[PDB]
RNA sequence: GGUGAAAUUUUAGUACCUGUGAAGAUGCAGGUUACCCGCGACAGGACGGAAAGACCCCAUGGAGCUUUACUGUAGUUUGAU
RNA sequence: AGGUGUAGUGGUAGGAGAGCGUUCUAAGGGCGUUGAAGGUCGAUCGUGAGGACGGCUGGAGCGCUUAGAAGUGAGAAUGCC
RNA sequence: GGUAGCGGAGAAAUUCCAAACGAACUUGGAGAUAGCUGGUUCUCUCCGAAAUAGCUUUAGGGCUAGCCUCGGAAUUGAGAA
RNA sequence: GUAGCGGCGAGCGAAACGGGAAGAGCCCAAACCAACAAGCUUGUUGGGGUUGUAGGACUCCGAUAUGGUAGUCUGUUAGUAUAGUUGAAGGAUUUGGAAAAUUCCGCUAAAGAGGGUGAAAGCCCCGUAGACGAAAUGCUGACAACACCUAGGAGGAUCCUGAGUACGGCGGAACACGAGAAAUUCCGUCGGAAUCCGCGGGGACCAUCCCGCAAGGCUAAAUACUCCCUAGUGACCGAUAGUGAACCAGUACCGUGAGGGAAAGGUGAAAAGCACCCCGGAAGGGGAGUGAAAUAGAUCCUGAAACCGUGUGCCUACAACAAGUCAAAGCUCGUUAAUGAGUGAUGGCGUGCCUUUUGUAGAAUGAACCGGCGAGUUACGAUUGCAUGCGAGGUUAAGUCGAAGAGACGGAGCCGCAGCGAAAGCGAGUCUGAAUAGGGCGAAUGAGUAUGUAGUCGUAGACCCGAAACCAUGUGAUCUA
């Protein structure tokens, strides 16, 4: 979700590790990952852009 | 840029509801005396371009 | 879908075809060209509707008519469309720009009578023909010219 | 003995006659002649080399020239202002 | 998935179809001082473009799969160096 | 020392103006234009012409038609012998 | 690519409306007033005044406020540019000349961007994330100061409101608009107004209506461009490429001059660049050394081909041969082990490749050979096939936010859903016609649209190379007249 400074931060330098806001999700993005790790805000943020 | 319009066909034919072109007709401009009333008549009417025609010069109007 | 496994849908990219890349290929060489003359030519070719010096059709054929500066091109809609809104439902060009029917309007709203009409409307248009009136009316409704 | 280019050159183990063939072939056919490698000489052929024929024709090519070709125009001259 | 049967399978200009190989990009999965690419040799494989595998050379990088993008393939231009 | 290319100079030859002057040289417009000649690079498979008519300041160019190819639609099957 | 322009050819080609970016407005001249100077006006200065629902002067009253700024090396302040500081975490083991490779266990991460280090390193180095730093000089923003602008309302008697101007004739030009029916703008020439009861425009012109108020000036932003500077980016180049120039290149070299204009990168991890010896005048070698390697020895990585040479398995001195191919003894060899390899007496058959042609072995063209380089591309549009999404609908453009991304917003606009007619116009019809006729085009008898992809076309040099020439600046009379 939006203003997760300290998550980002933390998640950010591991090499598996790919970081967007729910705001700011491409298809490209999801396609890379394996897995998709989302916070509970940040999939209601998704669910009200799309 | 743009394709453009061939204008002096654009000011001779008239595109129809089916696609094709509705055209005047030649000799219709003068000497009359040397044509017959029926081939006057008959030139009166309008023509469409022909199949031949129409593929030389259809990209010449694709946006008429 | 996976970055290591994408599919196009079939058909849908096909292979460039290059010229002059050999002779097995089939456009080796002349480049599917054929043998000299003007054609063959690079930048070669002559305009459109070029008849190498026949009369080109459109210098045998007259100008016709003029374009009305003062010209009318009303947006027509026929009854089938207006089957769409509930009985009692005032059709406007306001309400028909709403629902998508008529985007642009032109020099106003004029109503045909190509299907049938079926619903009871009280219709505002620019125009009506006379089939259209009567359509809409013998179907209890009512129209106004605006 | 010393020094050391060049034009040319598809690869060449590169004969003769008569014939054949894009109609004048070292190279194809038939026959004839001819051991292998050079050196000094000569120029008949390689339609030899050199130059994308200059003659000829063509290209709705070019340039220079001419005139009572066309269309313009410097200059000159005449009038109005 | 394959099998049977009949028929067909010369080809310039040219149309259609399907592929080989080159460099780069992405993802995946890999190989490299226990020797990458490149070079060279070999009696190897496929219907073709072409593909492996060994020895030698070499001394650092490079395949493979799928998809993408191309300064993507040369023997001729009296081509240029 | 003077005369400079829409030019100069010429006891006059189209003569000279930096080793080619019917109009110098250089750079630019500029990748001028070239209906002309030359060149145009991997593979296999399917099919496969034309050198004709008409018109053309047209005749070694072009255009429509004819002939090739690919795709598609459809009929009381309209083709060929 | 519409309206138009156009030997109505080739082509040329708007504008307004609509949607956006950005937005900001102001000063004069004249009337009039005051002062001064001069010859009642006639100049200078200052005031005054600034316009179209007409404004101002002027005459009445009434407030000396309130707001604004596209002012200044006016300071003060903050930020910022131009040096920097700080900045986590690895040791062994195997291979090797060397470890970062490998294996084993660890650790650090707001830092796993990147570069370097004896091979490929998050933890060795420079860095990176992060935190931090300015004596000096710029630049920017505020704040303050100062300066500069900023009056309301009612009256029309009179005065002012840009003249050799507007405009017109003639000749040119600009307007998409080529004189055209040609409005609008401008230049030369000549003629030449009105002035508020006025003047201009609404594409000849007139009337009416509407909109404006020329002949004075200034004005930020949104726009164009990048020689330079700083930090970066690239399905851009990797030395015949990429700038002409990676290298002491606009150099060498050519030219009187303008001007033309090259070639040319790589030892190794480190020079540790071969002490000493030997042959030689030297060059150059042979040893000995250095090095992991010197057949890495400086013409130095790799080291292809043409070309030149040495050795020799087989063949060759009676043979006329595009030189191979098929058949084949003999001899010599032993493989990716395959009904193998090299050579080949002898026999059959057999006139290269390309281009261009009715037809070429051609006594037509092109290539000395080898290597490298060298030709249908991209952008915007048109159109068709294929594909996907949605479907009587489809779709946004500019722009805004955002990583130079996706995406979101944005419906202005564009195509489609209705045609017919030159047009008024009518409309599943419509036009022609007197026609309820016939006939044309349509409907009946519906599929479109956005995007991708490919084919072809159009505008662009448009597949590549090639003229003789044309035009416009320059450079040359050191040759020659
Ligand atoms: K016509
Ligand atoms: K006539
Ligand atoms: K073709
Ligand atoms: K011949
Ligand atoms: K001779
Ligand atoms: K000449
Ligand atoms: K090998
Ligand atoms: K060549
Ligand atoms: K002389
Ligand atoms: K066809
Ligand atoms: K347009
Ligand atoms: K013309
Ligand atoms: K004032
Ligand atoms: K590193
Ligand atoms: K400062
Ligand atoms: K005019
Ligand atoms: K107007
Ligand atoms: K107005
Ligand atoms: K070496
Ligand atoms: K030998
Ligand atoms: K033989
Ligand atoms: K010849
Ligand atoms: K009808
Ligand atoms: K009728
Ligand atoms: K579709
Ligand atoms: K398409
Ligand atoms: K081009
Ligand atoms: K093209
Ligand atoms: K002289
Ligand atoms: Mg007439
Ligand atoms: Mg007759
Ligand atoms: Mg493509
Ligand atoms: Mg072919
Ligand atoms: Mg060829
Ligand atoms: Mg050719
Ligand atoms: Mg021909
Ligand atoms: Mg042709
Ligand atoms: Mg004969
Ligand atoms: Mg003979
Ligand atoms: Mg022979
Ligand atoms: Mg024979
Ligand atoms: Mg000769
Ligand atoms: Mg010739
Ligand atoms: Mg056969
Ligand atoms: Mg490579
Ligand atoms: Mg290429
Ligand atoms: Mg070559
Ligand atoms: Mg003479
Ligand atoms: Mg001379
Ligand atoms: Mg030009
Ligand atoms: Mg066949
Ligand atoms: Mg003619
Ligand atoms: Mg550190
Ligand atoms: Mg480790
Ligand atoms: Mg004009
Ligand atoms: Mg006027
Ligand atoms: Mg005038
Ligand atoms: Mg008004
Ligand atoms: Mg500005
Ligand atoms: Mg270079
Ligand atoms: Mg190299
Ligand atoms: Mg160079
Ligand atoms: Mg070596
Ligand atoms: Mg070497
Ligand atoms: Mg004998
Ligand atoms: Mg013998
Ligand atoms: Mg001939
Ligand atoms: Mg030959
Ligand atoms: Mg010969
Ligand atoms: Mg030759
Ligand atoms: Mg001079
Ligand atoms: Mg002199």
């Amino acid at each position: 979700e939006n203003g997760n400074d300290f998550a980002a931060l933390s998640a950010r330098n591991l090499p598996n590790v790919s970081v967007v806001t729910s705001d700011n999700v491409s298809v490209l993005d999801v396609v890379s990952a394996n897995k998709v790790l989302a916070t509970q805000t940040a999939l209601t943020q998704i669910e009200e852009v799309l | 840029p743009k394709q453009k319009t061939h204008r002096g066909l654009a000011k001779r034919v008239k595109r129809t509801g089916g696609g094709g072109l509705k055209r005047g007709r030649a000799f219709t401009s003068h000497r009359f005396h040397g044509k017959t009333k029926k081939q006057r008549r008959q030139l009166r009417k309008a023509s469409m371009v022909a199949k031949g025609d129409y593929k030389r010069i259809r990209q010449q109007l694709a946006r008429m | 879908m996976k970055l290591h496994e994408l599919k196009p849908a079939e058909g849908s990219r096909q292979v460039r075809n290059r010229v002059g890349r050999g002779t097995s290929s089939g456009n080796g060489k002349t480049a599917g060209r054929g043998q000299k003359g003007q054609k063959a030519r690079s930048g070669g070719g002559v305009r459109l509707g070029f008849e190498g010096g026949q009369t080109p059709l459109f210098r045998r054929l007259p100008k016709r008519g003029f374009t009305n500066i003062n010209r009318k091109d009303y947006a027509v809609v026929n009854l089938d469309t207006l089957n769409r809104f509930e009985d009692g439902t005032e059709v406007t060009p306001v309400v028909l720009k709403e629902a998508g029917i008529v985007k642009n309007e032109k020099a106003g709203i004029k109503v045909l009578a190509d299907g049938e009409l079926t619903k009871k409307l009280t219709v505002k248009a620019a125009k009506f023909s006379k089939s259209a009136q009567e359509a809409i009316e013998a179907a209890g409704g009512s129209i106004e010219v605006i």
